[PDB]
Protein backbone atom coordinates (compact mmCIF):
# COMPACT_ATOMS: atom_id res chain seq x y z
CA UNK A 1 0.00 0.00 0.00
CA UNK A 2 2.35 2.58 0.86
CA UNK A 3 5.66 2.79 -0.40
CA UNK A 4 6.10 -0.31 -3.15
CA UNK A 5 3.08 0.81 -5.56
CA UNK A 6 5.04 4.49 -5.81
CA UNK A 7 8.52 3.16 -6.33
CA UNK A 8 6.62 0.57 -9.53
CA UNK A 9 4.73 3.95 -11.03
CA UNK A 10 5.75 7.23 -9.61
CA UNK A 11 8.20 7.89 -12.10
CA UNK A 12 10.72 10.06 -10.68
CA UNK A 13 10.81 9.32 -6.74
CA UNK A 14 13.68 7.99 -5.05
CA UNK A 15 15.37 7.84 -1.49
CA UNK A 16 17.93 6.92 0.21
CA UNK A 17 18.23 4.02 2.88
CA UNK A 18 15.10 2.84 3.12
CA UNK A 19 15.01 -0.50 1.39
CA UNK A 20 17.49 -3.60 1.98
CA UNK A 21 17.31 -5.82 -1.45
CA UNK A 22 18.93 -7.68 -3.07
CA UNK A 23 22.18 -6.97 -1.18
CA UNK A 24 22.37 -3.50 -2.06
CA UNK A 25 23.66 -1.66 0.77
CA UNK A 26 26.83 -3.55 1.80
CA UNK A 27 28.71 -0.57 2.69
CA UNK A 28 26.58 0.19 5.22
CA UNK A 29 27.66 -2.80 8.41
CA UNK A 30 23.69 -2.60 9.31
CA UNK A 31 22.26 -3.91 6.49
CA UNK A 32 25.07 -6.32 5.72
CA UNK A 33 24.55 -7.82 9.61
CA UNK A 34 21.57 -9.62 8.42
CA UNK A 35 22.90 -11.67 5.03
CA UNK A 36 26.76 -12.14 7.31
CA UNK A 37 24.18 -13.72 10.17
CA UNK A 38 22.40 -15.62 7.89
CA UNK A 39 25.53 -16.80 6.46
CA UNK A 40 27.16 -17.51 9.66
CA UNK A 41 24.22 -19.97 10.43
CA UNK A 42 24.24 -21.44 7.63
CA UNK A 43 28.25 -21.89 7.93
CA UNK A 44 28.39 -23.80 11.62
CA UNK A 45 24.94 -25.36 10.88
CA UNK A 46 27.21 -27.90 8.21
CA UNK A 47 29.64 -28.11 10.83
CA UNK A 48 26.91 -29.87 13.33
CA UNK A 49 27.39 -33.40 13.21
CA UNK A 50 24.96 -36.58 11.70
CA UNK A 51 23.75 -33.66 9.82
CA UNK A 52 22.20 -33.78 5.90
CA UNK A 53 22.85 -31.40 3.84
CA UNK A 54 21.08 -30.83 0.19
CA UNK A 55 22.04 -29.34 -3.17
CA UNK A 56 19.31 -30.44 -5.52
CA UNK A 57 18.73 -28.78 -9.23
CA UNK A 58 21.64 -25.99 -8.38
CA UNK A 59 22.62 -24.32 -11.53
CA UNK A 60 26.23 -23.63 -9.30
CA UNK A 61 26.29 -19.98 -10.35
CA UNK A 62 27.72 -18.81 -6.99
CA UNK A 63 31.42 -19.01 -6.20
CA UNK A 64 31.39 -18.57 -2.34
CA UNK A 65 29.28 -21.95 -1.75
CA UNK A 66 31.96 -24.19 -3.74
CA UNK A 67 34.58 -22.76 -2.65
CA UNK A 68 33.27 -23.55 0.93
CA UNK A 69 31.87 -26.68 0.36
CA UNK A 70 35.55 -27.90 -0.98
CA UNK A 71 36.97 -26.19 2.19
CA UNK A 72 34.58 -27.94 4.03
CA UNK A 73 35.28 -31.83 3.10
CA UNK A 74 36.96 -32.37 6.29
CA UNK A 75 33.19 -33.51 7.42
CA UNK A 76 32.84 -37.23 6.41
CA UNK A 77 28.49 -36.71 6.04
CA UNK A 78 28.27 -34.84 2.89
CA UNK A 79 26.04 -36.59 0.09
CA UNK A 80 24.93 -34.53 -2.76
CA UNK A 81 22.22 -35.39 -5.35
CA UNK A 82 22.22 -33.12 -8.47
CA UNK A 83 19.44 -32.91 -11.28
CA UNK B 1 74.57 -55.16 13.27
CA UNK B 2 75.34 -55.79 9.78
CA UNK B 3 78.84 -56.65 10.54
CA UNK B 4 77.87 -59.67 11.79
CA UNK B 5 79.75 -62.81 9.99
CA UNK B 6 82.92 -60.52 9.83
CA UNK B 7 83.12 -59.97 13.63
CA UNK B 8 82.86 -63.67 14.05
CA UNK B 9 85.82 -63.94 10.78
CA UNK B 10 87.40 -61.51 12.94
CA UNK B 11 87.67 -63.46 16.11
CA UNK B 12 88.22 -66.39 14.88
CA UNK B 13 91.29 -65.05 12.74
CA UNK B 14 91.93 -63.28 15.65
CA UNK B 15 91.74 -59.08 16.11
CA UNK B 16 88.65 -57.42 16.01
CA UNK B 17 87.32 -54.06 18.30
CA UNK B 18 85.11 -54.03 22.06
CA UNK B 19 82.61 -53.81 20.43
CA UNK B 20 82.54 -56.98 17.64
CA UNK B 21 83.62 -58.94 21.02
CA UNK B 22 80.71 -57.60 22.86
CA UNK B 23 78.00 -58.54 20.19
CA UNK B 24 80.17 -61.88 19.32
CA UNK B 25 79.58 -62.54 22.92
CA UNK B 26 75.96 -61.66 23.33
CA UNK B 27 75.05 -63.58 20.04
CA UNK B 28 76.04 -67.07 20.67
CA UNK B 29 72.78 -67.42 23.20
CA UNK B 30 70.60 -69.72 21.86
CA UNK B 31 67.55 -67.89 23.45
CA UNK B 32 64.54 -67.50 21.40
CA UNK B 33 64.31 -63.96 22.86
CA UNK B 34 67.41 -63.51 20.68
CA UNK B 35 67.29 -63.23 17.08
CA UNK B 36 69.46 -62.96 14.70
CA UNK B 37 69.30 -60.88 11.35
CA UNK B 38 72.10 -60.78 8.44
CA UNK B 39 72.47 -58.88 5.04
CA UNK B 40 73.81 -56.57 3.10
CA UNK B 41 70.69 -54.04 4.03
CA UNK B 42 68.40 -55.98 6.16
CA UNK B 43 70.08 -55.02 8.96
CA UNK B 44 69.53 -51.60 7.72
CA UNK B 45 67.21 -48.99 8.12
CA UNK B 46 65.57 -49.15 4.84
CA UNK B 47 64.79 -52.56 5.21
CA UNK B 48 62.20 -51.89 8.52
CA UNK B 49 60.06 -49.51 6.06
CA UNK B 50 58.40 -52.76 4.52
CA UNK B 51 58.27 -54.61 7.78
CA UNK B 52 55.37 -52.91 9.08
CA UNK B 53 52.20 -54.78 8.76
CA UNK B 54 48.65 -53.32 7.48
CA UNK B 55 45.74 -52.72 9.80
CA UNK B 56 43.25 -55.64 8.73
CA UNK B 57 40.40 -53.08 9.00
CA UNK B 58 41.84 -50.20 8.22
CA UNK B 59 40.80 -48.79 4.87
CA UNK B 60 44.12 -49.11 2.42
CA UNK B 61 42.85 -46.68 -1.00
CA UNK B 62 44.75 -43.33 -1.22
CA UNK B 63 42.40 -40.80 -1.71
CA UNK B 64 43.87 -38.42 -0.14
CA UNK B 65 46.23 -36.60 -3.18
CA UNK B 66 42.18 -36.80 -4.75
CA UNK B 67 41.07 -34.49 -2.34
CA UNK B 68 43.77 -32.56 -2.26
CA UNK B 69 43.79 -31.73 -6.02
CA UNK B 70 39.91 -31.05 -6.20
CA UNK B 71 40.72 -28.63 -3.48
CA UNK B 72 43.07 -26.93 -5.34
CA UNK B 73 41.26 -26.95 -8.70
CA UNK B 74 37.82 -26.00 -7.39
CA UNK B 75 38.68 -24.53 -4.64
N1 LIG C 1 22.36 -14.51 3.48
C1 LIG C 1 22.75 -15.09 2.17
O1 LIG C 1 22.58 -16.24 1.94
C2 LIG C 1 23.40 -14.15 1.07
C3 LIG C 1 24.76 -13.89 1.07
C4 LIG C 1 25.29 -13.06 0.08
C5 LIG C 1 24.44 -12.53 -0.88
N2 LIG C 1 23.15 -12.80 -0.87
C6 LIG C 1 22.28 -12.21 -1.91
O2 LIG C 1 23.07 -12.67 -2.86
C7 LIG C 1 23.24 -11.52 -3.87
C8 LIG C 1 23.08 -12.00 -5.33
O3 LIG C 1 22.91 -13.40 -5.38
P1 LIG C 1 22.33 -14.04 -6.81
O4 LIG C 1 20.97 -13.45 -7.09
O5 LIG C 1 23.29 -13.68 -7.93
O6 LIG C 1 22.20 -15.69 -6.71
P2 LIG C 1 21.14 -16.56 -7.65
O7 LIG C 1 19.73 -16.36 -7.14
O8 LIG C 1 21.22 -16.07 -9.08
O9 LIG C 1 21.52 -18.19 -7.60
C9 LIG C 1 20.58 -19.13 -8.08
C10 LIG C 1 20.33 -18.84 -9.60
O10 LIG C 1 20.87 -19.77 -10.34
C11 LIG C 1 19.97 -19.78 -11.68
N3 LIG C 1 20.25 -21.02 -12.43
C12 LIG C 1 20.90 -21.10 -13.59
N4 LIG C 1 20.98 -22.36 -13.98
C13 LIG C 1 20.37 -23.13 -13.06
C14 LIG C 1 20.12 -24.50 -12.89
N5 LIG C 1 20.57 -25.43 -13.88
N6 LIG C 1 19.46 -24.93 -11.83
C15 LIG C 1 19.05 -24.07 -10.92
N7 LIG C 1 19.25 -22.77 -11.02
C16 LIG C 1 19.91 -22.27 -12.07
C17 LIG C 1 18.70 -19.65 -11.26
O11 LIG C 1 17.96 -18.88 -12.18
C18 LIG C 1 18.78 -18.93 -9.92
O12 LIG C 1 18.13 -19.68 -8.94
C19 LIG C 1 22.09 -10.51 -3.52
O13 LIG C 1 22.49 -9.19 -3.83
C20 LIG C 1 21.94 -10.64 -2.25
O14 LIG C 1 20.60 -10.35 -1.88
C21 LIG C 1 22.62 -13.58 0.06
Amino acid sequence: DEYINDIINKDDFYRGQHLIYPGANKYSHTIGFVYGEMFRRFGEFISKPQTALFINGFGFGDYHINRIILGALLNPSFHVVIY
Amino acid sequence: YPELKEAITKVSKGGGSEAEKAIVTLKNMAFNQVTVVGGGSKAYFNSFVEHLPYPVLFPRDNIVDELVEAIANLS
